[PDB]
């Protein structure tokens, strides 16, 4: 049966560089489970991509409807969406940036939220110089 | 007594049959999940179920802002401001996906429709996500919040300031000029309150009603 | 006075040090005139006054978040110059600035 | 100052701790990752910066909103 | 709806986006058959004196019930490949992004809230 | 189960991994040193060398005591209350 079991071990299988699995709540409503992986090439971020939903295929249900693979002309960012799973395949200076482990494990709380700063419309509708 | 505004029809030639038939669906529905009395004014907590996520649970609260349609079909916008952003939603009552109806607080406004809240200073649409319910004591009236609302600059999503919206919930004073009311005035249209021909009496159907509701359970 | 050129300092300067020398001397006089309030040491708020007595400001569209606000925005320059136009005549009144 | 200069310690002993019950995670990376944070951003600042580092970490100890798994 | 030469507000982190400029990015083009743009629609803007691409997360227009409606246009820009350019969205985003045709994923990893 | 010990081997396995630290070299490590002056480790890189003793030997490590675990030759009697070698 297809599950987040048989996922890591699929990765590990395929010498993932970096393996991070999340478990969201149910309050933020998105995913069971986000996982993010890291690639040597963009060649790498592919044949793991396309043998993971390939693994799917195989072991899916019938009432389970397929996966699309986001990102095959991007370079550095490659995703796959599944019913209770969300997979990010991406380059390790692309994940640096934009950190996704940090923003899920804390919402509000991230870094790079505190640094945006809320628009203000001037008192009495009058701008200044 | 206060009957639920879609139960009573609007004017027209469609078959009393019709209504008995939607009305007893809306009867099954309500014994499924409460429905609480709520006004315009009112601040809601609609739990529901989204089909796009895997059948989790969205809790959105905010100010009713209209309640609109008759029958299943009855809806209600509901706004509020969400991290500087003003979103509303229109909630379907009768639609199987609405988990819970919440009223964590219960008000009437001056207005029947509050939409003038567009146009209206944020504050007056932002209310706390995470507010604690009051409730009110079993018998009494259900109290009316007199609050007069300051307004943005004059470019608004419509003319309240015309006498066909017929607002009473706006700082008209503070926004507009004496000039601008009279401009307004041209449209009065007085002798419209008084046509005793437009007038719908709802005083039989909402008896009939009552009885038919009385019978379901 | 505009004896010396113009060149050296700017116009939006001007009305500054104006209202400090102003601020010191009558200053119950200005006020009247622009309908100010009270007088204060912000060269933003008094050249503000000025602009909506004279009529001329125009309304700017900024998108938010509870919508669309049709912010006003003053015409700065064009009030510098009345301002000191008015200095200039008598209608302000007679000010040593010395 | 952060609440405390303890606090910080504790903070950062707790989530190492947690760091080795990880199963799916590569503990080498949470380890790294923790490492580089703790440091690099929350080495020297400003006292009234240094509470909010410690209760952004300590959302994550909890992690009510998150759990590295 | 959004369509050609629409003011347009930009919800994301992006330098492009957020920086000071003398006009608001307006519309180019709406990459669909019909000139009307809706949420999750790839948008063409003009942005600080170029041409850049954007998706739709949100506007003022009425939609189904259950969907949300917002008081602004809200548009998140994206490279060419279709990666964000910027890191965060703080404003809310709605839910049925996930269910469209697209690619939606990318978006909804870096948004923070959903409405 | 009772693996044979002595004080003599808990120094050697303390200093196996102090050797396969990366911030702390053979060459200035010895049985006698300061972590916070002859070391130059910060009081956060403290915790990680705490953590070794605690998968290692499988008892918990309090919060409390762990702030004067230092000076690596405290470490080794810190440890030797647990199977108590008079040697
Ligand atoms: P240690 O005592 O050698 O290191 C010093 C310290 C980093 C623990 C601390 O005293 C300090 O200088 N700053 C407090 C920590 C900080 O910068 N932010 C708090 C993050 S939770
Ligand atoms: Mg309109």
């Amino acid at each position: 049966k297809f599950d987040i079991d048989m996922m890591v071990s699929l990765l590990r299988q395929e010498n993932a560089r970096d393996i991070c699995v999340i478990q969201v709540p149910p309050e933020m409503r998105y995913t069971d489970y986000f996982v993010i992986v890291s690639g040597t090439s963009t060649r790498h971020l592919h044949a793991m991509a396309f043998y993971v939903v390939k693994m799917y295929k195989h072991l899916k249900c019938k009432r389970d409807p397929h996966v699309k693979i986001e990102g095959k002309d991007t370079d550095d960012w490659l995703c796959v969406d599944f019913g209770s799973m969300v997979i990010h395949l991406m380059l390790p200076e692309t994940r640096e940036i934009y950190e996704l482990e940090k923003l899920w494990t804390l919402r509000s709380y991230d870094d790079q939220l505190a640094q945006i700063a809320p628009e203000t419309v001037p008192e009495d509708f009058i701008l200044g110089i | 007594r206060f009957l639920s505004p879609e139960f009573i029809p609007r004017r027209g030639r469609t078959d009393p049959l019709k209504f008995q038939i939607e009305r007893k669906d809306m009867l099954e529905r309500r014994k499924v999940l409460h429905i609480p009395e709520f006004y315009v004014g009112s601040i809601l907590r609609v739990t529901t179920a989204d089909p796009y996520a895997s059948g989790k649970i969205s809790q959105f609260l905010g100010i009713c802002i209209q309640r609109s349609g008759r029958g299943l079909g009855a809806t209600f916008i509901l706004r509020n401001v969400i991290e500087g952003q003003g979103v509303e939603i229109c909630f379907e009552l009768y639609n199987p996906r609405v988990q819970e109806i919440q009223v964590v607080k219960l008000e009437k406004r001056l207005d029947d429709s509050l939409l003038y809240l567009r146009d209206a200073l944020p504050e007056y649409s932002t209310f706390d996500v995470n507010m604690k319910p009051v409730v009110q004591e079993p018998n009494q009236k259900v109290p009316v919040n007199e609050l007069k609302v300051k307004m943005k600059p004059k470019p608004w999503s419509k003319r309240w300031e015309r006498p066909n919206f017929n607002i009473k919930g706006i700082r008209f004073d503070l926004c507009l000029t004496e000039q601008q009311m009279k401009e307004a005035q041209k449209w009065n249209q007085p002798w419209l309150e008084f046509d005793m021909m437009r007038e719908y009496d709802t005083s039989k159907i909402e008896a009939a009603i009552w009885k038919e509701i009385e019978a379901s359970k | 006075c505009g004896t010396v050129l113009d060149h050296l300092v700017g116009e939006e300067t001007m009305a500054d040090y104006l209202l400090y020398t102003l601020n010191k001397h009558q200053r119950f006089g200005y006020v009247q005139h622009y309908g100010l309030g009270s007088a204060c040491d912000n060269v933003e708020r008094v050249l503000k006054s000025v602009a909506v007595k004279l009529g001329k400001t125009q309304k700017v569209k900024v998108l938010t978040g509870t919508g669309n606000v049709n912010i006003i925005q003053p015409n700065y320059p064009a009030a510098a110059r009345d301002f000191l136009q008015t200095f200039r005549r008598g209608l302000l009144g007679s000010v040593m600035l010395d | 100052a952060p609440w405390s200069r303890e606090a910080v310690l504790s903070l950062y002993r707790a989530l190492l701790r947690q760091g080795r019950q990880l199963r799916y995670t590569d503990r080498d990376f949470y380890f790294a990752s923790i490492r580089r944070e703790f440091r690099k951003n929350q080495k020297l600042e400003d006292a009234e910066a240094r509470e909010r580092q410690l209760e952004k970490g300590l959302v994550f100890l909890n992690g009510k909103l998150g759990r590295i798994i | 709806a959004i369509q050609k030469m629409t003011r347009v507000r930009v919800v994301d982190n992006s330098a492009l986006g957020n920086s000071p400029y003398h006009r608001a990015p307006r519309c180019i083009h709406v990459y669909k058959k019909n000139g009307v743009g809706k949420v999750g629609d790839q948008i063409l803007l003009a942005i600080k004196g170029q041409k850049k691409k954007a998706l739709i997360v949100g506007h003022c227009m009425p939609g189904p019930r259950m969907t949300p409606r917002f008081d602004s246009n809200n548009v998140v820009l994206i490279e060419d490949n279709g990666n964000p350019v910027g890191t965060r969205i703080k404003t809310p985003i709605p839910t049925s992004l996930r269910k469209r045709e697209g690619e939606y994923s990318k978006v909804l990893a870096i948004a923070q809230n959903f409405v | 189960d009772m693996p044979p010990l002595t004080l003599e081997g808990i120094q050697d396995r303390v200093l196996y991994v102090l050797k396969l630290y990366d911030k702390i070299d053979p060459e200035k490590l010895s049985v006698n040193s300061h972590f916070m002056k002859d070391l130059g480790l910060d009081s956060l890189d403290q915790v990680e060398i705490i953590m070794a003793m605690e998968d290692e030997f499988g008892f918990e490590i309090p919060d409390i005591d762990a702030e004067k675990l230092m000076c690596p030759q405290e470490i080794v009697d810190y440890i030797a209350d647990k199977k108590d070698v008079y040697e």
